[PDB]
């Protein structure tokens, strides 16, 4: 008791420390230095592509590393790649279970990653001597339902589970070879650096642990939120990264200083967020909502530059390619859109 | 004694993620900035480019 | 095909062949029924998996009856935040709920403070005010009554409800529980409860299933034609 | 992954014959055949090309309406049946597999084939030389020419390299111009330029003797061209 | 000197009457106009009901516009019109009302044909409602153009009819057959609706579910009932033509009287298909 009471006194007395530290090199916020910028004044981007074929809602896609093909996952038990350029299916995969929340891209363009309730991670090898796709590995170390998955190289990945830990694989052997206990929630999202070193996760406790790969430990904490986080992605830069919560509101943090840059939030919004991705040059913010559509912002203003109204439902997934020229927006109403 | 060796863990957590050090925030916002405007000219979705070198024209 | 290539042709060829593949699929699947199994603490959620039976985080059962294919989930051990996976679930044709009412004097095997009736109509509760379930219809399945009937002579259920008079009797007891269980539904007017009481035989609780299945399969299809 | 002919044999200029091939160890129901002739001491010539699930056929011009093909995903046999057979008619016979999609390589595997003896617009392929003598350790050059230009709207070039050694199947080395196949060593490389081809070759080993062919896929029907023969 | 011949024999030789048609029509019309626009605001297209409905509306809005200019004409240009011509302004009804009767069959195949399968969710089969919607296009053409060009009552007179001269008992025989054929088959397929749903919901014996059942024995008994009281009428007059001799029967001439309500149950078809069912009610009260 007294032990306990002293140290969580010795604990908040470093958070005022931090505290005031961020207040004293905080002379002015991210809103003051970027209002004399001049304000993009409207853009509007219209559905070139509408791939059209699942069943059932879409929960996650991802983005191909030649910025043409793409990955999604619905809960009618198939995995579709698709070529947005001229709308054709290039591979589709039977799924063991059907109750799938995530989907990963290798950045090399043979493996495809995807997990679910089941607990369990599986990998499927695209370029194959024989015509079809089969199961290379499979992963059952967690004891919770798997959130988000990314990989790390050709022969690395890194997974978010609901028991409030994420694991580091080694997909050559299928045994964990890190992992990261620090979360007191069920963990939703992650996302990979782009330096390929550190990652940030998401959990429903409103706090952001950011993680070091090679070490493993508690290296960066962040809390902001009221809610759930839902999801999270790095800056462009790698220097920062945008969280979404459920309370209808987005945050923008920095990993050099621990900081609440911005916050994106409206009034006329009160449903939350389920898809963040950024821009190419890391000026506009895409932010998916429960209200059926899609908001666009300017990271440097914080309003509201675009609304994608195209879906008749929640929309779950979006994503950005890597050379940043078209958006591609999953719903719940089984339809795929590419703005552009 | 079976319940303080979780606290134990925390505190020790907690002590070693405060030795990290801070930055200006001016600083991060320039940075964020400077990186915003560099790249700015490479954004096809913030600058549109001519529907020539779009290849999702339809 | 006028600028296409033949290359491309072939692509088009192979696309429409994996649409059709997929609409085949999608027709095959399209008509089965899917029930969400669930219980409260420790009930008869594995007995009458049994009867009707005749990856930890999901469990998937697949059985026939009258020619119609069910699917059953048991998400009993899932152990995570119901408000983050329960959307999932939002198509489900209907609820099977496990409730043992011989357990009204019996306590938590936590604390001593409350018993396993009352938070079994807690989560009840829960369930039946979620707003991805609005119009989900939910079967009872009280069953362990033999071992009600035998408590209840010994001990009367005056201590579950110290604001309840009867004869103390099994039926009386029974219907009483019945009606409780009953008023804790909200809407009683989008969604249905069906009680049933579980005995030896399999055919009952499969009879009465298909019955609640069939009958939320007619009201699904009179609304979809417009008929009501 | 393998595919075995059969049905080679001596057959008199009035008569029919069933080429029969059988493919294990891949998935045979979704890639596309072909059959391809080659005739003694001459270059080797297109016959039929079938698609995936029996969707499309085509057949050579100068035997259109002559041949038949077909397929069967169940049993994954390729059928040939051939009605007339004339003097012309006495070559080897080899089936291709191709499977067409984005990031896809056609011709990849061509099996064995079998021997066939008789009892006796279109963009040309040509290669100037044919036969270039050369010491292993130098590199070598194989151009190969076309009457139009073989890139495509999309943004591709339809040119292929293959290898055929002394008493070997051919094998494919460079795909559409610009991408090497799998397997091979990467000493060959393609260099395109409109109607101009180049196979290179850095290091020239004792294994690279052979008759060289480039291909061509713009267009039905597949008029193919003179190989070029690079002996120790 | 046709015309004025064949109206010679069978002895057919207001303003308030006429205006009265004239903005009835406009009723129509304007009903029609709008539950066609209610129709195309909303784009949530997956129910099947709403092809059929729209087809339904389309026709009746059609059916409308035609008996406009025919009674227009009608009242107009009694002889002066050629005779060709007359064939195609009575064709026109003939077009009309079939396409519009032959939709309601559709609907009533429809709806059996979903409510008969145990399904317990949606696949999509458009290649039922498409040739649905085709087959009543098409049969409806089919007859309406066969007076004209196949048998015919012009020349000799053994069965030129009354109400409408040029025009031969047989081919109205033919069309009374069809339609008490259709009326049959709705009947039948209604009842066989009604008898399954109470079977269904006799064994779980809820309150909510007896609701239901009365509730849809209402909904059947009002659809079923409109239609025949609205459709009877021209069906008996019919009939009696068929039956009476020429010149034999004094009641037949004010047959346009009975025609006004064969366009009355054009306002009805409207009403009870988008105004009856929940859905429908809400998305025409939103629009
Ligand atoms: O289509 C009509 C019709 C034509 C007209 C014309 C003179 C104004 O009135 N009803 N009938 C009539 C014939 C049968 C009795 C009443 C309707 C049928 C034709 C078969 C299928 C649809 C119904
Ligand atoms: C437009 C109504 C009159 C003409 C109706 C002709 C077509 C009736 C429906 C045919 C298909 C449905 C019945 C056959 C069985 C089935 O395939 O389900
Ligand atoms: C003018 C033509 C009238 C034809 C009347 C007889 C045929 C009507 C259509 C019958 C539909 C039968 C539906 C069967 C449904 C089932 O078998 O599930």
């Amino acid at each position: 008791g007294s032990e306990l009471d002293q140290l969580r006194q010795e604990a908040e007395q470093l958070k005022n420390q931090i505290r005031d530290a961020r207040k004293a090199c905080a002379d002015a916020t991210l809103s003051q230095i970027t209002n004399n910028i001049d304000p993009v004044g409207r853009i509007q981007m219209r559905t070139r592509r509408t791939l059209r074929g699942h069943l059932a809602k879409i929960y996650a896609m991802h983005w191909g590393t030649d910025s043409r093909l793409l990955v999604s996952a619905s809960q009618d038990g198939k995995l579709i790649i698709w070529d947005s350029y001229t709308t054709n299916k290039v591979h589709a995969i039977p799924l063991r279970s059907s109750w799938v929340m995530t989907c990963a891209y290798a950045p090399s363009g043979n493996y495809v990653a995807c997990g679910g309730l089941d607990n369990i991670c599986s990998i499927y090898n695209l370029k194959t001597r024989e015509g079809n796709v089969r199961v290379s590995r499979e992963l059952a170390g967690h004891t919770g339902y798997l959130s988000c998955c990314r990989f790390l190289d050709d022969n690395q990945i890194v997974t978010s589970s609901g028991d409030t830990t994420c694991a580091l694989w080694d997909i050559e052997t299928g045994q964990q070879t890190t992992t990261f206990t620090g979360h007191t929630g069920d963990v939703m999202s992650l996302s990979l650096a782009p330096d390929t070193r550190l990652f940030v996760s998401g959990a429903c406790d409103a706090s952001a642990k950011l993680w070091d790969v090679r070490e493993g430990m508690c290296r960066q904490t962040f809390t902001g939120h009221e809610s759930d986080i839902n999801a999270i992605c790095f800056f462009p830069n790698g220097n920062a990264f945008a969280t979404g919560s459920d309370d209808a509101t987005c945050r923008l943090f920095d990993l050099r200083a621990d900081q609440e840059l911005m916050t994106y939030s409206h009034d006329n919004i009160i449903c939350g967020i389920t898809s963040v991705s950024f821009s190419k040059s890391g000026r506009l913010l895409l932010a998916g909502y429960d209200d059926f559509n899609c908001n666009v912002w300017d990271a440097l203003k914080a309003d509201r530059a675009g609304v994608l109204a195209g879906h008749d439902n929640r929309v779950s997934c979006l994503g950005v390619t890597d050379d940043g020229m078209a958006v591609a927006t999953g719903s719940w109403d089984s339809f795929l859109k590419i703005w552009n | 004694t079976a319940s303080i060796a979780q606290a134990r863990k925390l505190v020790e957590q907690l002590k070693m993620e405060a030795n990290i050090d801070r930055i200006k925030v001016s600083k991060a916002a320039a940075d964020l900035m400077a990186y915003c405007e560099a790249h700015a000219k490479e954004d096809p979705l913030l600058t549109p480019v001519p529907a020539s070198e779009n290849p999702f024209r339809e | 095909g006028c600028t296409l290539s033949a290359e491309d042709k072939a692509a088009v060829e192979r696309s429409k062949m994996i649409d059709r593949n997929l609409r085949e699929d999608g027709e095959k699947a399209a008509r089965e029924v899917k029930l969400l199994l669930l219980g409260a603490g420790e009930s008869g959620k594995s007995t009458i998996v049994k009867q009707m039976k005749i990856t930890t985080g999901i469990v998937e059962t697949h059985f026939t009856f009258k020619d119609l294919h069910f699917k059953m989930f048991d998400v009993g051990g899932q152990r995570s935040e119901r408000k983050k996976w329960i959307h999932c679930f939002e198509g489900v044709t209907a609820i099977i709920f496990c409730v043992a009412l011989s357990d009204y004097d019996l306590v938590l095997a936590e604390d001593e403070e409350m018993n396993r009736m009352h938070e079994s109509m807690k989560l009840f509760d829960s369930i039946c005010n979620n707003k991805w379930f609005t119009d989900t219809s939910i079967i009872l399945f009280l069953n362990k009554k033999d071992l009600f009937e035998e408590k209840i002579k010994k001990s009367p259920l005056t201590i579950c409800y110290p604001e309840y008079a009867g004869s103390n009797t099994y039926e009386e007891a029974a219907a009483y529980i019945q009606c409780q269980f009953e008023d804790l539904n909200k809407r009683k007017d989008t969604k249905e409860i069906y009680t049933h009481f579980t005995c030896a035989t399999d055919t009952k609780n499969v009879q009465f299933v298909f019955d609640a299945v069939t009958d939320v399969i007619i009201k699904n299809n009179l609304k979809d034609c417009g008929l009501f | 992954v393998q595919l075995v002919e059969s049905g080679g044999g001596l057959v008199q200029p009035g008569g029919s014959r069933k080429l029969s091939c059988s493919a294990s160890g891949f998935a045979f129901s979704s890639f596309g055949m072909h059959w391809v002739r080659q005739a003694p001491e001459k270059g080797l010539e297109w016959v039929a090309y079938i698609s995936s699930g029996s969707g499309t056929i085509y057949y050579a011009d100068t035997v259109k309406g002559r041949f038949t093909i077909s397929r069967d995903d169940p049993k994954n046999t390729l059928f040939l049946q051939m009605t007339s057979l004339r003097s012309e008619d006495t070559a080897m016979y080899y089936c291709v597999r191709s499977i067409y999609y984005y990031g896809s390589s056609p011709f990849d595997f061509w099996g064995q084939g079998t021997t066939l003896t008789v009892s006796s617009s279109d963009i040309v392929m040509t290669q100037a030389t044919s036969s270039v003598p050369v010491t292993p350790g130098e590199s070598v050059s194989i151009s190969c020419r076309s009457s139009k230009s073989l890139l495509h709207s999309n943004g591709n070039t339809y040119l292929y390299w293959f290898l055929q050694r002394p008493g070997q199947s051919p094998q494919l080395l460079i795909y559409r111009m610009s991408n090497l196949a799998s397997g091979v060593p990467d000493r060959f490389s393609g260099s395109g330029s409109g109607t101009a081809f180049t196979l290179t070759i850095s290091r020239l080993e004792a294994e690279d003797v052979g008759v060289y062919y480039c291909m061509q896929h713009l267009e039905y029907p597949l008029t193919f061209g003179a190989g070029t023969k690079l002996e120790l | 000197e046709t015309l004025r011949e064949h109206y010679q024999y069978v002895g057919k030789l207001s303003t308030l009457t006429t205006v009265l048609f004239l903005v009835i029509c406009s009723f129509i019309v304007l009903e029609n106009l709008m539950v066609l626009i209610a129709i195309w605001k909303n784009n949530k297209f997956h129910n099947r009901m709403y092809f059929f409905i729209g087809n339904l509306a389309l026709c009746d809005l059609l059916a409308g516009i035609a008996y406009k200019v025919n009674i227009l004409m009608s009242g107009k240009k009694t002889f002066s019109l050629s005779p060709t011509v007359w064939f195609l302004r009575e064709g026109s009804m003939f077009v009309a009302l079939g396409a519009s009767t032959c939709s309601l069959l559709a609907i009533a195949i429809e709806r059996h044909l979903t409510m008969i399968k145990m399904r317990p969710y949606d696949a999509n089969k458009r290649h039922r409602v498409f040739l649905l919607i085709g087959m009543c296009w098409l049969i409806a053409f089919t007859l309406g153009a066969l007076p004209i060009l196949g048998w015919n009552c012009l020349h000799n007179l053994p069965d030129c009819s009354t109400i409408l001269p040029l025009y031969s008992k047989k081919y109205i025989a033919f069309c009374i057959s069809i339609f008490t054929a259709i009326l049959v088959t709705i009947v039948i397929l209604y009842a066989r609706i009604y008898f399954l749903v109470k079977s269904s919901s006799r064994k779980v014996a809820n309150h909510n579910n007896s609701e239901r059942s009365m509730a849809l024995l209402r909904t059947v008994v009002i659809v079923v009932s409109v239609f025949i009281a609205c459709w009877s009428p021209l069906f008996i007059l019919f009939l009696i033509d068929v039956a009476c001799r020429v010149q034999a029967c004094p009641i037949l001439f004010k047959a346009q009287w009975f025609i006004v309500l064969a366009v009355l149950n054009s306002a009805m078809n409207p009403v009870i298909y988008t105004l009856a069912s929940k859905e429908m009610r809400r998305a025409f009260f939103r629009l």
